[PDB]
RNA sequence: GGAUAGUGGCCUACCAUGGUUUCAACGGGUAACGGGGAAUAAGGGUUCGAUUCCGGAGAGGGAGCCUGAGAAACGGCUACCA
RNA sequence: GCGGUAAUUCCAGCUCCAAUAGCGUAUAUUAAAGUUGUUGCAGUUAAAAAGCUCGUAGUUGAACUUUGGGCCCGGUUGGCCGGUCGGAUUUCCAACGGGGCCUUUCCUUCUGGCUAACCUUGAGUCCUUGUGGCUCUUGGCGAACCAGGACUUUUACUUUGAAAAAAUUAGAGUGUUCAAAGCAGGCGUAUUGCUCGAAUAUAUUAGCAUGGAAUAAUAGAAUAGGACG
RNA sequence: AGGGGAUCGAAGAUGAUCAGAUACCGUCGUAGUCUUAACCAUAAACUAUGCCGACUAGGGAUCGGGUGGUGUUUUUUUAAUGACCCACUCGGCACCUUACGAGAAAUCAAAGUCUUUGGGUUCUGGGGGGAGUAUGGUCGCAAGGCUGAAACUUAAAGGAAUUG
């Protein structure tokens, strides 16, 4: 475990047994759903949404009170982004790293990390590409990613 | 990454029995794991197990005695042609009078003798003595 | 599991890898290159006939000490120059230069006998009558 | 592959011994002919509808299918009216008692009564020697496309 | 050791164990209903904010995030469920 | 290990550590045989009547002779509490 | 279309740019005819098969052919090289 | 490893061993060899882990989708009897398997051809106080496969079988006087013929054919271009 | 190829030392050492120990993170802080003690769960010299890197531990 690093720390959530509930939680599917869509419209990541609804709001697992993964909700409301979020953040990072390399050609470690990042980006790309979500022609390139994110 | 669920299971059992104990916590329990344990039990090389359900893949708690030497898995589930069964048994069974080779056939997960009676074949899962 | 791919379809990798590693096996190596048929004074065959060039006295290796009576033979089918041996006492008498010996291996798969440096063959016959018989007065050397 | 033109050759293209009488005022101009191949591969509607000729068509042509019937997953359509499939299998070496991934590429003829792209699984059947290498001909498409229009733009 | 209950272990040694090494894994974080008597209403908050939770109307504060749990802001009360 | 007809053949059916239920064999001169005698009405230890246990050399070595004794004896009466089947 | 006993780039004509390949194409080596088989006996293997049966190739090397149902025949012919 | 002056190795005489119409020697090869390693090796220091990380081919890859329960049918061995004039089958019995059902349960699907089977029953009854038992047509079983139409997600494994030269090999029968072999030969009225044979096994990878539904894949409905009518 | 060039300092010159002394020690000191632009790609590049995962046994330290407290000390008016104390939990660099077990042993929580021999996977080795040589191919500006034989010879080389 932990592919590019030699790190090995385990660090996941522990999801509750109670697949429904909280029982003490009021509101409605209506409520939280509405919340999701609004925040979405504020331009948020489905994750940003999950957290923002975990803390301030009393939404333990948005998928439980509404049998629908947050992302699926956003798609089913037209809010689905061009490319998945993880890939977005990978790419964004890559771009910034690149910028730093161009500014700093004397930096080897950056060349490294860039390679790494990029290679995750490509494996992942191939994945999504394989399950319909991205066109079998999709490809990451430096020139074009530059704009792809911003 | 976790390769043969069966293998981690079996190895845990044997390491326990070797280390003297009577109970093992095995993770993470597959249908095949169960069938293996069901055969082992059915021929009394272990006692009673319990499929604890987390909402994941599960756990099993095996209560085992001490009358078990080695139970083991064959890593590449080789195909066996109804006559090569004899050969396998020969290779890994301590004698001709006990200890079962357990395999996967079209008529189920079963020990080599039960398979011998029902007269069906397929791949090989492992063995118990 | 140490190295070897245990998979059920890695059959290729296995056959191939074996071949590849048999190439370190000495007899495999010689049997495929054809070292037998290329090098080697004999053609790759059990014996070979030839002609005496000079009679030799080879200084024996250590920690022994003697003088080991041999013959330089030129292989009839081959022209290859071979320095070979005349075993038992006497025997070097039966030869005499230009004679037509019949040569054999020493039983080491190449490789010298004992304290005889460089000798990979011993003499079997001469003039078509064999040492043994000559040595034990059972036969007698031919005329010319 | 054909598409368009039908009469696009130095020679006239037509079915053999299928006289259409001009003296008689027909409603379909060209009288056509066809069959069904056998074994239960419906002679598809595209064949009877169409206008093409190809005397190598198993349904409108004069080449009978018999012998091996094989499937295979098409990987080449760059050859006019003929394609190459890669039939795959696992071969059993006895010493190691295992298998290795093997494959072979058969060139088959394919009547325009089937539209095919690369990916589509196909079911072909042996006919007489058609070309230098074509010993088979396309008889069923057990596929369609593999979700190309379910790879569309965005919301 | 050598003989022990795997099935029913003390909710005391289970207590100190890691959240995934419990006999069935579940969280160890909680919720609280927080009040700062400046206004009338109380707000749900998750034990581990990250998002420094602001109040329902008044731009006050409530809790600032840290490594683990949120340090609740100043003069507030709360209740766990 | 009888035979064809009845006859119990092959000597020496060995002990067995009633702890692991593995076999206590000859050159386990690290093994143990514990005699706990049957008491009776008010003290009085009754010679010539023991509830007896077996302890394999393995176990004693591993140190587990004590805890497994506690359990073994208790579940057969002569201990009240002390040992807890859970931890 | 021509040719064939007949399919087929077998050949010709026009037309196109295709076919094979790390799942090893292509090339090289074989003191290489392929099999039924032989030898070595825990098994799994390893080595071998020119050679009584089956199939194939040739008749010093090639090429060409007449006769015929059937041969590119050689105990047939024609030419070249030896 | 013996021989440089009393040689248990040479050259012989004596005697003794091993194999014996055979025995030595050279070369090759197979066993010993777990020194080629799938089974089955080895890599800290003895031979051997690339300086390091990414990474395509290749090999590999978590868990989860009809489980459980009830009834019916009839087989093959084994026991306790044997009824019988060495083998027999019923009832009693376990035991091991094969098949079909009902449980919310496609079995591709219609359109007739067929029906072998009972929810039937129409009489009643050979006979142990009767569901022990089958002959038996008039309402009521599908699937057993005919053949015609309409369609079918892809595979791996495994089962049985078809198709399959002889000679080899394993092997049965037979007293070539034995045996290697051979496929002969054996019975009398040996005066006018009687007759057993010339088996079986392997045959594997592929291809065809058939049962299986575990294990491992593969495809399916998400911009609903879904599912049945 | 520019810059720089204090320091130590291959080469070279020396004073001695020696029988000799092309060295050890002393002196002078060139290239270098440092830096930019570009190559080279090797080290005992060392844990002489592949990567992912499972299981198997004790002990106190310590780095990071976190949790738990009417713990200590910080005074101000109690806190709040910070540092510290103690328990516990993930993940680090190591040590200890054992050894069920492993090994030829020295030793080893992996070098264990292997004739009771199969979780997945990459690589390398098959007596010693010949020899990392010859050859081809390829990379490099060069010095050289990678790929990498055979003829021949040879009965021991070799490892760990014991006694001298
Ligand atoms: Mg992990
Ligand atoms: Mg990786
Ligand atoms: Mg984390
Ligand atoms: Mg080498
Ligand atoms: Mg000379
Ligand atoms: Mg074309
Ligand atoms: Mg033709
Ligand atoms: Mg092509
Ligand atoms: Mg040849
Ligand atoms: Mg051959
Ligand atoms: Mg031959
Ligand atoms: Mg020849
Ligand atoms: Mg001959
Ligand atoms: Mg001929
Ligand atoms: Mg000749
Ligand atoms: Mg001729
Ligand atoms: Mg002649
Ligand atoms: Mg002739
Ligand atoms: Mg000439
Ligand atoms: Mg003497
Ligand atoms: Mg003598
Ligand atoms: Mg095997
Ligand atoms: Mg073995
Ligand atoms: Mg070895
Ligand atoms: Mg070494
Ligand atoms: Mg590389
Ligand atoms: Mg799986
Ligand atoms: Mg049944
Ligand atoms: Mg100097
Ligand atoms: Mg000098
Ligand atoms: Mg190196
Ligand atoms: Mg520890
Ligand atoms: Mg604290
Ligand atoms: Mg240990
Ligand atoms: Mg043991
Ligand atoms: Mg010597
Ligand atoms: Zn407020």
């Amino acid at each position: 475990g932990r592919m590019h690093s030699a790190g090995k720390g385990i660090s996941s959530s522990a999801i509750p047994y109670s697949r429904n509930a909280p029982a003490w939680f009021k509101l409605s599917s209506e409520s939280v759903i509405e919340q999701i869509v609004k925040y979405a419209r504020k331009g948020l990541t489905p994750s940003q949404i999950g957290v923002l609804l975990r803390d301030a709001h009393g939404v333990t697992q948005a998928r439980v009170i509404t049998g629908n993964k947050i992302m699926r909700i956003l798609k089913s409301n037209g809010l689905a982004p061009e490319i998945p979020e993880d890939l977005y953040y990978l790419i964004k990072k890559a771009v910034s790293v690149r910028k730093h390399l161009e500014r700093n050609r004397k930096d080897k470690d950056a060349k490294f990390r860039l390679i790494l990042i990029e290679s995750r980006i490509h494996r992942l790309a191939r994945y999504y590409r394989t399950v319909a979500v991205l066109p079998p022609n999709w490809k990451y390139e430096s020139a074009t990613a530059s704009a792809l994110v911003n | 990454t976790r390769s043969s669920v069966l293998a981690d299971a079996l190895n845990a059992i044997n390491n326990a029995e070797k280390t003297g104990k009577r109970q093992v916590l095995i993770r993470p329990s597959s249908k095949v794991i169960i069938k293996f344990l069901q055969v082992m039990q059915k021929h009394g090389y272990i006692g009673e197990f319990e499929y604890i359900d987390d909402h994941r893949s599960g756990k099993i708690v095996v209560q085992l005695n001490g009358r078990l030497n080695k139970c083991g898995v064959i890593s590449p589930r080789f195909n066996v042609k109804i006559g090569d069964i004899e050969k396998w048994t020969a290779n890994l069974l301590p004698a001709r009078q006990f200890g079962y080779v357990i395999l996967t056939t079209s008529a189920g997960i079963m020990d080599h003798e039960e398979a011998r009676r029902k007269h069906v074949s397929g791949k090989i899962l492992g063995f118990v003595y | 599991g140490k190295g070897k791919p245990r998979g059920l379809n890695s059959a290729r990798k296995l056959r191939v890898h074996r071949r590849n590693n048999r190439w370190a096996e000495n007899n495999y190596k010689k049997r495929l290159l054809g070292t037998a048929f290329k090098s080697s004074p004999f053609g790759g065959s059990s014996h070979a006939k030839g002609i005496v060039l000079e009679k030799l006295g080879i200084e024996s290796k250590q920690p022994n000490s003697a003088i080991r009576k041999c013959v330089r033979v030129q292989l009839i089918k081959n022209g290859k120059k071979v320095t070979a041996f005349v075993p038992n006492d006497g025997c070097l008498n039966f030869v005499d230069e230009n004679d037509e010996v019949l040569l054999a291996g020493f039983g080491r798969k190449g490789k010298a006998k004992g304290d005889i440096p460089g000798v990979r063959f011993k003499v079997v016959k001469v003039s078509g009558v064999s040492l043994l018989a000559l040595w034990k007065e059972k036969k007698e050397k031919p005329r010319s | 592959s054909t598409e368009l033109t039908v009469q696009s050759e130095r020679a006239f293209q037509k079915q053999p011994h299928i006289f259409n009488n001009p003296k008689v005022k027909t409603s379909k101009r060209t009288k056509r002919w066809y069959k069904n191949a056998g074994l239960g591969f419906k002679t598809p509607k595209t064949a009877i509808e169409g206008s093409y000729i190809d005397k190598k068509c198993p349904f409108t042509g004069l080449v009978s299918i018999r012998g091996k019937i094989l499937t295979g997953t098409v990987v080449s359509t760059k050859m006019h009216r003929t394609i190459v499939i890669r039939r795959a299998y696992l071969h059993y070496i006895p010493k190691y008692n295992r298998y290795e991934k093997r494959h072979k590429n058969v060139p088959v003829h394919v009547s325009p009564a089937f539209r095919v792209q690369v990916g589509d699984i196909v079911t072909v059947g042996q006919c007489r020697p058609i070309s230098k290498t074509v010993r088979f001909n396309v008889v069923k498409v057990s596929a369609a496309a593999g979700x190309x229009x379910x790879x569309x733009x965005x919301x | 050791v050598l003989v022990q209950d795997l099935l029913h272990p003390t909710a005391a040694s289970e207590a100190r164990k890691h959240k995934l090494k419990t006999l069935v894994q579940g969280p160890r974080s909680y919720f609280l209903d927080v009040k700062c008597p400046g206004c009338l209403n109380i707000t749900t908050v998750f034990s581990h904010a990250q998002t420094a939770v602001t109040c329902e109307s008044c731009s006050t504060i409530l809790c600032t995030p840290t490594g683990g749990k949120a340090k609740l802001s100043e003069g507030t009360s709360f209740r766990r469920k | 290990m009888e035979n064809d007809k009845g006859q119990l053949v092959e000597l020496y059916v060995p002990r067995k550590c009633s702890a692991t239920n593995r076999i206590i064999k000859a050159d386990d001169h690290a093994s143990v045989q514990i005699n706990v005698a049957k008491v009776d009405e008010e003290g009085r230890a009754i010679p010539g009547e023991y509830v007896t246990y077996a302890l394999s050399g393995y176990v004693r070595s591993r140190g587990e002779s004590d805890d497994s004794l506690n359990r073994l004896a208790q579940n057969d009466g002569l201990l009240k509490n002390v040992w807890s089947y859970s931890r």
